[PDB]
Parts: C-alpha cells; sequence; structure tokens
C-alpha cells in the first residue's frame, strides 16, 4: 500500500467554542480525525499518526504508533490554553519527522488553524522556504476567520508547494451549515 | 419547554456520575494488589540469636538450626536494641539486620448458691472491655509436673502486666491420694503470698455452694471481697427482656411488668430458653402475632418445670 | 452537562487500567500455581519503633527457621496457626493459606451421605436448617444444644441416626471413650478443630454419645483416672457461651443414665431441650418397623399383636436385629417370601 | 528536603556508552536521558538507567523532542523486572 506519516495539529484555543459557526467544532474535526485515521486504518493500518497542539508550550499527548486505540482516549482534556504559535510549531514537528520507526514512510503533515497568524511575511516566507528545501508535504487547512481569507496566504502557499505535478492542495472552507467532515474528503488528501 | 430539559440533564448527569462508584472503588483494591506485589520484592529473610558480645559495632548471632555465626553492624539501626539477650533477625546477603525478633481489690469472691447467670455478667463484662482476653482452666493438675505449668502460667501473666483471671467452677478443686492435693494447696498458698503485684491483675472465681470453698481460703487475704447475686437485676432483667423483645412483634397491649414481677429465682439465658419456648408453643396457633397471656402461661409453665427440675 | 465532560476522560483511564492490569494479573497464575513444600506458619505481633510493625514466626519441614513478615493478598481467615501455605523458591513468603487441620485421622472419624416425641425431634432439627428466613420477622432464636436421654432399652442411638438421614446432611459419630486417650491436654485441641472443620465444612450433623460417664464428677474423694473429659466439657461450654461463633452449627450430646448431671449445662448454645422416655409403647416400635422392612418382600397379612406383645425392653437395633433374624432362617426355610411367625420366632431366637 | 545523593559510576559510563555508539554522525549535541533511583529513601539512591532520543534545532533554542510512549514502555518493563526501583528525573551531557 501508502508508506507515509500523519501529523495532525489541533486548535486548543477559545476560537472554535464561538456561538456563529459550529458548537464547539473541535469534536468536529476530532471526528474528521476519526474517520481519517480509520480510513488510513482500511488502507494501511501499518501508519501512525502523532497529535501535538499550536500553543506556546509544545506538548506531545501521544507518540506516532499504528494503534489509535490509546490515541482515541487521548483526544480529550485539549487544556484550553495559550492564543497560538507558528514558527516552533512548525519546528516540533517537521523537524520532528526523524523519529518515526519506518524510514520507508513519506512525510506528510498537516494543521488546523482557528487564528489569526501573529508572525509577518518574513518568518512565512523563510519557514516555507526552509520546508521547500528538505520537501515536506505540507496541507493548510483553515477552520474559522476574522480578516480575509487568503492574502499572503495564498503567496505562502504558492512559495512553500513545489513539484507542481501530483503536488500538495489548498484547502478552503468558507463558512456555512455543513460540518467539514465531507469538505475536507473532498481533495485526494484524505481517503 | 426550557426548565423540563434542565430536570432531563440533571437525570442524564445523574446516571453518568452515579456509574463511577462501582468502579473507582475497586481501583482501589486494584491497586492495593499490585501494592502488595512490591510488598513481596523483600524475601530471605533469616534469624539468629546473640548470646556473647565483644566488640560493640560487631557481635556473635546463633542460628536456630544450631550453626553459629558472626555479623556487623546497620547503619540504620542503633545500638539500643543491639544489646544482647534480644533475638534478632539476618539476612541471606551480607548477613546485615533489617530488625530483631521480640520472643513471646485484687481479689474477688462470687458464690452461686440460687441459680446461675454470673457466667453472663462476667460474659458481659468480657464483651464490654476486660482490658484483655484470658481464661484458667478449673484443674490444670491432669493437663505433679503441673506445678511448672502453674508457674509458665503465671510467669506469662508477669510478662504481660495487664491481666483478668477468669475461674468457672472452683468448687471441684475446692474439696497419699489427699497428701497431694494438699501439697498442691500448699503450692497454691506458696505461689499467691510470694512475692508479685496483684494492684495490677485480678482475679475472678466461679463456684456453686459454700462447702468445699474452703473459708480458710476465703480470707480477706487471699480475697478481698465477696459480691452474692440471686438473680439478674430488676433494672437488668427489664432492660435484657426489652431488647429479647425487639425482634419479637407483639400485641398492641404490652406489659412487662407481669413478667418480671411473676418471675422469681430465675436466669437470664434461661429466661431467654423459656421466651424461644413460649414461642415455640405459640407457633403452634399459626398466628403472626401473639398476645401476652399465651405467653404469660407458657412461660409460667416452663418456669415452673425448670423449678422442677431444679433439683 | 459541559462539567460531566470530564468523565470521559476518568473512564478512559479507568478502562485503560483494567487493561494494564492483565499483564500482571496473568503472571500470578503462573508464579502461583506451584508450591514446592509446605510449611508452618506462627503468628507474632512486632513492633518497629507508615512504617507500621509487622513480622512472622515460620517453621519449615525440615526443621529450618527462617525470618519474613505478615505478606500475601487480602486475608480473611488467615494469620491463624495453621498450616499448608503456598511457598516459592528462596522468597519464603504465602500466598495461598488452606486449613486442612492438624494431625488428621481424629477429623476422619466416619463418612456419612414414640411419635409424639419424634414429632418434636424432627421440627427440632428441621428448624434451624429451614426457619431461619422466618427467624427474622418473629425473632425467634433456635436451641443449640439438646439432651436426648432415657432408661436403658430405647434404642435411642439408631433412631437418632434414622433421624440423621432424614437430616439429609452429613453424619459423623463421636463416643465416650474416644475423648479420653494415654496423652494430655488433648481436650483443646480436640475442641478448636471439630470447630475448625464445623466452621469450614457444611451444617452437618454432630452427634456424640456417652456424655454421662464421661461427665462424672466421682463424689468419692479416693482415686480415679479421667479427669480430663470434665475440663474438656467445661471448655465446651465455654466456648458455646463466651463465643459468638456459636451461632455456628449445631453439636448433639446424649447421656445414657441420669445419675450424673452439670446443672451449668442449661443455656440456649448448651443443652436445652430434655426429654425423658415414659416407656416407650408397641405399636409406634411395630409402625417404624413396618417402615424398616417394607422394602424387603413379606406376605401382606400381620396381626401385629403378637409382635407387639412378646416386645419388652428392646431396642430398635435390637427389632432390626429381630427383623434381620427373621430373613436368616427365611433363607433356608426354602420360602422366598418372609411369614409373619418368623419374626416372633427370631424374637424368642436372639431374645 | 534532600540532604545529599549517592551517584553510581554507571550512569556515567552509560553516557560513556552515549560517546560510544554515536558512529560519527557530525552532530553530537546534547543528549537528554532518563535517570532511575528511589525516591522513597531521604537520601536518593542511582542503581541504573536507560537511553531516550533527544533532539534539539540549531537556530531555534525552544525545540526540545522526548518520547511519552518509549518512556512508559522502558519504565514499564523495569519496572517489571524490578519493582525496587522508580522514576526519580533526567540529565543531560551539555556543558552548559
Amino acid at each position: 500500500m501508502v508508506l507515509e506519516s500523519t501529523m495532525v495539529c489541533v486548535d486548543n484555543s477559545e476560537y472554535m467554542r464561538n456561538g456563529d459557526f459550529l458548537p464547539t467544532r473541535l469534536q468536529a474535526q476530532q471526528d474528521a480525525v476519526n474517520i481519517v485515521c480509520h480510513s488510513k486504518t482500511r488502507s494501511n493500518p501499518e501508519n501512525n499518526v502523532g497529535l501535538i497542539t499550536l500553543a506556546n508550550d509544545c506538548e506531545v499527548l501521544t507518540t506516532l504508533t499504528p494503534d489509535t486505540g490509546r490515541i482515541l482516549s487521548k483526544l480529550h482534556t485539549v487544556q484550553p490554553k495559550g492564543k497560538i504559535t507558528f514558527c516552533t510549531g512548525i519546528r516540533v514537528a517537521h523537524l520532528a519527522l526523524k523519529h518515526r520507526q519506518g524510514k520507508n514512510h513519506k512525510m506528510r503533515i498537516i494543521a488546523f488553524v482557528g487564528s489569526p497568524v501573529e508572525d509577518n511575511e518574513k518568518d512565512l516566507v523563510k519557514l516555507a522556504k526552509r520546508l521547500k528545501k528538505e520537501k515536506v508535504n505540507v496541507d493548510i487547512i483553515n477552520f474559522g476567520e476574522e480578516e480575509v481569507n487568503t492574502e499572503k496566504l495564498t503567496a505562502f502557499v504558492n512559495t512553500l508547494n513545489g513539484k507542481d505535478g501530483t503536488g500538495s492542495h489548498l484547502v478552503t472552507v468558507p463558512p456555512g451549515p455543513s460540518l467539514a467532515d465531507a469538505l475536507i474528503s473532498s481533495p485526494i488528501l484524505a481517503g | 419547554d426550557y426548565r423540563k430539559k434542565l430536570l432531563e440533564h440533571k437525570e442524564i448527569d445523574g446516571r453518568l456520575k452515579e456509574l463511577r462508584e462501582q468502579l473507582k472503588e475497586l481501583t482501589k483494591q486494584y491497586e492495593k494488589s499490585e501494592n502488595d506485589l512490591k510488598a513481596l520484592q523483600s524475601v530471605g529473610q533469616i534469624v539468629g540469636e546473640v548470646l556473647k558480645q565483644l566488640t560493640e559495632e560487631k557481635f556473635i548471632v546463633k542460628a536456630t538450626n544450631g550453626p553459629r555465626y558472626v555479623v556487623g553492624c546497620r547503619r540504620q539501626l542503633d545500638k539500643s536494641k543491639l544489646k544482647p539477650g534480644t533475638r534478632v533477625a539476618l539476612d541471606m546477603t551480607t548477613l546485615t539486620i533489617m530488625r530483631y525478633l521480640p520472643r513471646e481489690p485484687k481479689g474477688c469472691l462470687l458464690y452461686g448458691p440460687p441459680g446461675t447467670g454470673k457466667t453472663l455478667l462476667a460474659r458481659a463484662v468480657a464483651s464490654q472491655l476486660d482490658c484483655n482476653f484470658l481464661k484458667v482452666v478449673s484443674s490444670s493438675i491432669v493437663d505433679g509436673e503441673s506445678a511448672r505449668l502453674i508457674r509458665e502460667m503465671f510467669n506469662y501473666a508477669r510478662d504481660h502486666q495487664p491481666c483478668i483471671i477468669f475461674m468457672d467452677e472452683i468448687d471441684a478443686i475446692g474439696g497419699s491420694a489427699d497428701r497431694e492435693i494438699q501439697r498442691t494447696l500448699m503450692e497454691l498458698l506458696n505461689q499467691m503470698d510470694g512475692f508479685d503485684t496483684l494492684h495490677r491483675v485480678k482475679m475472678i472465681m466461679a463456684t456453686n455452694r459454700p462447702d468445699t470453698l474452703d473459708p480458710a481460703l476465703l480470707r480477706p487475704g487471699r480475697l478481698d471481697r465477696k459480691i452474692h447475686i440471686d438473680l439478674p437485676n430488676e433494672q437488668a432483667r427489664l432492660d435484657i427482656l426489652k431488647i429479647h423483645a425487639g425482634p419479637i412483634t407483639k400485641h398492641g397491649e404490652i406489659d412487662y411488668e407481669a413478667i418480671v414481677k411473676l418471675s422469681d429465682g430465675f436466669n437470664g439465658a434461661d429466661l431467654r430458653n423459656v421466651c424461644t419456648e413460649a414461642g415455640m408453643f405459640a407457633i403452634r396457633a399459626d398466628h403472626d402475632f401473639v398476645v401476652q397471656e399465651d405467653f404469660m402461661k407458657a412461660v409460667r409453665k416452663v418456669a415452673d418445670s425448670k423449678k422442677l427440675e431444679s433439683k | 452537562k459541559i462539567m460531566k465532560s470530564e468523565v470521559l476522560r476518568v473512564t478512559h483511564e479507568l478502562q485503560a487500567m483494567k487493561d494494564k492490569i492483565k499483564e500482571n494479573s496473568e503472571k500470578i497464575k503462573v508464579n502461583k500455581t506451584l508450591p514446592y513444600l509446605v510449611s508452618n506458619v506462627i503468628e507474632l505481633l512486632d513492633v518497629d519503633p507508615q512504617r507500621k510493625g509487622k513480622c512472622a514466626v515460620i517453621k519449615t519441614s525440615t526443621r529450618q527457621t527462617y525470618f519474613l513478615p505478615v505478606i500475601g493478598l487480602v486475608d480473611a481467615e488467615k494469620l491463624k496457626p495453621g498450616d499448608l501455605v503456598g511457598v516459592n523458591k528462596d522468597s519464603y513468603l504465602i500466598l495461598e493459606t488452606l486449613p486442612t487441620e492438624y494431625d488428621s485421622r481424629v477429623k476422619a472419624m466416619e463418612v456419612d451421605e414414640l411419635d409424639k416425641q419424634i414429632q418434636e425431634l424432627v421440627e427440632a432439627i428441621v428448624l434451624p436448617m429451614n426457619h431461619k428466613e422466618k427467624f427474622e420477622n418473629l425473632g425467634i432464636q433456635p436451641p443449640k444444644g439438646v439432651l436426648m436421654y432415657g432408661p436403658p432399652g430405647t434404642g435411642k442411638t439408631l433412631l437418632a441416626r434414622a433421624c440423621a438421614a432424614q437430616t439429609k446432611a452429613t453424619f459423623l459419630k463421636l463416643a465416650g471413650p474416644q475423648l479420653v486417650q494415654m496423652f494430655i491436654g488433648d481436650g483443646a485441641k480436640l475442641v478448636r478443630d471439630a470447630f475448625a472443620l464445623a466452621k469450614e465444612k457444611a451444617p452437618s450433623i454432630i452427634f456424640i454419645d456417652e456424655l454421662d460417664a464421661i461427665g462424672t464428677k466421682r463424689f468419692d474423694s479416693e482415686k480415679a483416672g479421667d479427669r480430663e473429659v470434665q475440663r474438656t466439657m467445661l471448655e465446651l461450654l465455654n466456648q458455646l457461651d463466651g463465643f459468638q461463633p456459636n451461632t455456628q452449627v449445631k453439636v448433639i450430646a446424649a447421656t445414657n443414665r441420669v445419675d450424673i448431671l452439670d446443672p451449668a449445662l442449661l443455656r440456649s448454645g448448651r443443652l436445652d431441650r430434655k426429654i425423658e422416655f415414659p416407656m416407650p409403647n408397641e405399636e409406634a416400635r411395630a409402625r417404624i418397623m413396618q417402615i424398616h422392612s417394607r422394602k424387603m418382600n413379606v406376605s401382606p397379612d400381620v396381626n401385629y399383636e403378637e409382635l407387639a406383645r412378646c416386645t419388652d425392653d428392646f431396642n430398635g437395633a435390637q427389632c432390626k436385629a429381630v427383623c434381620v433374624e427373621a430373613g436368616m432362617i427365611a433363607l433356608r426355610r426354602g420360602a422366598t417370601e418372609l411369614t409373619h411367625e418368623d419374626y416372633m420366632e427370631g424374637i424368642l431366637e436372639v431374645q | 528536603a534532600v540532604q545529599k545523593v549517592v551517584v553510581h559510576p554507571l550512569v556515567l559510563l552509560s553516557v560513556v556508552d552515549h560517546f560510544n555508539r554515536i558512529g560519527k554522525v557530525g552532530n553530537q549535541k546534547r543528549v537528554v536521558g532518563v535517570l532511575l533511583g528511589s525516591w522513597q529513601k531521604k537520601v536518593l539512591d542511582v542503581s541504573n538507567s536507560f537511553a531516550v532520543p533527544f533532539d534539539e534545532d540549531d537556530k531555534d533554542d525552544s525545540v526540545w523532542f522526548l518520547d511519552h510512549d518509549y518512556l512508559e514502555n522502558m519504565y514499564g518493563m523495569f519496572k517489571k523486572v524490578n519493582a525496587r526501583e522508580r522514576i526519580v528525573g533526567w540529565y543531560h551531557t551539555g556543558p552548559k
């Protein structure tokens, strides 16, 4: 089958609990993680999935493992503190990709961003240049918004994404009554 | 509509929080199991005994099996209990010592000629406090080699400071066949009038009739006081009757005054047997409730029978 | 219900515990399966000055004394000076304590798988196994000690033995001289061991006989051989008085002669029921004889008058002996069916 | 709390092993291991320990990598074979 590693980042902030959009969509995207990890389990059960947040202090809840049994139990106690962090959130994952068991597995990291980026364009294009240098697949997913959806983020993705052929895809979800599951299941990255 | 949802959620959260008691209680036991498993990690300890000691730091030990050895001193224990004359413990490795191994109104007179039940009172006190649990048999002789046994029992009595002695039916031993008996009596005199502290240890004697009881041995010296019990007290009899009337339901109109007054020269356990016999007599009528009339009649008849069999 | 959402995590931790105890509960079976020998355990309370003082005294069958505290799983019937305990190599710990008694031999004594008075007797022996559920509301306390006596020639032994078959429980046999031995201090050990077996086993039936001969207080002051069963009986009464466990399985006692009686035997736990036998009738003996002989083949014509009249001061075992004797010559008579005259013939034969 | 501790040469020799199995990397940064001992008694006593992979970042100093699963597994098996020793703390070979 397909050999790759899956890294999912969840937003522990209070912006996910807002009353306009979904009623604490954290559980919804949790169910998304569940159905996509069960999908990967059905396809290639030998894949491991790690879990960490975007907050200031990076704390791994569960190390990468093929068994999601205890992971489902570790999906709780999100510890709703902090706001957002980007750079070290990347450096705690992409640099930690070398701690995986199988060396034949491809590097794949996604993210759930529910908060505005505090970092300027410089750090963005630099980190994008780094990820492009080490050649790691990155899928940008943003749940909820305040300011304009894509402004510098477009150029960010374009500069971050190399190998136009069968490369990474950008996921942009607008406001709506529908869930995020079938919406993030639309690209080829899911299933 | 919004008011009922609070109650519903209260019910769901209720049954959600009521299922923890079937787990969190036994989780402590499950943890205690592994705690014991970690408590079994200490093994390989042996024993020893100290006779002669030269060096204060290191002494000589004596095993039970008979080989003799020598050990050192652990930094934990001190020289306080390190002194000789105390059995200690040893380890199979390095022969260290974890710990040591420890070895294991001055009188009253009760005469019972009118009936019995003194043993019930003694049992009441024994069940109350008694300060300890000890019993002395009437005749330790048949068990002249019993003298060292008596001295051994008294040695244990000197070993444990608090003591209370209960002796039932002492009229049997109170009576070359007689010569050895007199010798045993002389031994008893020698032991009781010897050097001992009686201000703590207490002795109680139960018997039947004042004949073989040796009034000379009933003397103030070998026995401070004498208490005669004819029968349980009126308040005591009423109380025990009330607590015996607890499990058994009766008619709305009840009088214990007749039961107490009509009872003369009777005993608690015996009266209880009379009550049970009255219940088994009244169970023949297969009624759920029993009047005191049948109770009074049955009690009267049975007690009369006990008076006829009192010989 | 947002505050109750944290309960799920707790339940996950609990089921995780249940999942992680599998191994440590698994090693128990393979570790504790085979104790290599048997050692004697004696409980001795020590003092450490938690840090609570705890210790024990061990005796190996190889006569080598070691040192060890009190450990193992939750204990209930343990801590008693018993035997047969589980032990591993060099560990000398305690895992499984089973009591087989001491010097077993006394215990394996035996293995067993008049209407108005026998009615009261049957009701008396049945009620403790029956009315216990009704004893809560009625508050009726069942008698323990029961004294069955009477004039010689009654046959009460095999009668009570016959009632034992009606009790459907296990029956035991203990006599008077069985309590008298060459050794000394056997009484306490015998009583404690018997009560231990009575504690461990089912509510069986215990019946002792000849309590009058071994309970003689010997008014004559010169000499006699046995003072032991006297204090054994005193200790028995003591344990039947000052002990709460006495509510457990009853012990039935019987005396042949009324010449010797102890006034201290009167109590609920002690001897309670007293029934004197006033020259038992004939027709009743004929009835129980009919019940005993109903299995054998007999010509169904009996007057019963001759057999009822010819029986005077005879036991039940003697009546059964009359039946057996009647079956003895019936074999050499050539008849395949027992007759009426064979009964009285047997009576005049053996008696 | 603790007046003095006891450190056995075995753990430092395990650090010698850390300098052994390197196999000429070209990185050789600080390595964080897991120290084991007895916290029950007042005085700390070190018996043995194990090793866990630890990596950092060149520029950003806030990057630290540990493993919960490997730690729980190693400590689990170590507790399984020996119940006389538990977790206490960690150590690093970094001079600064």
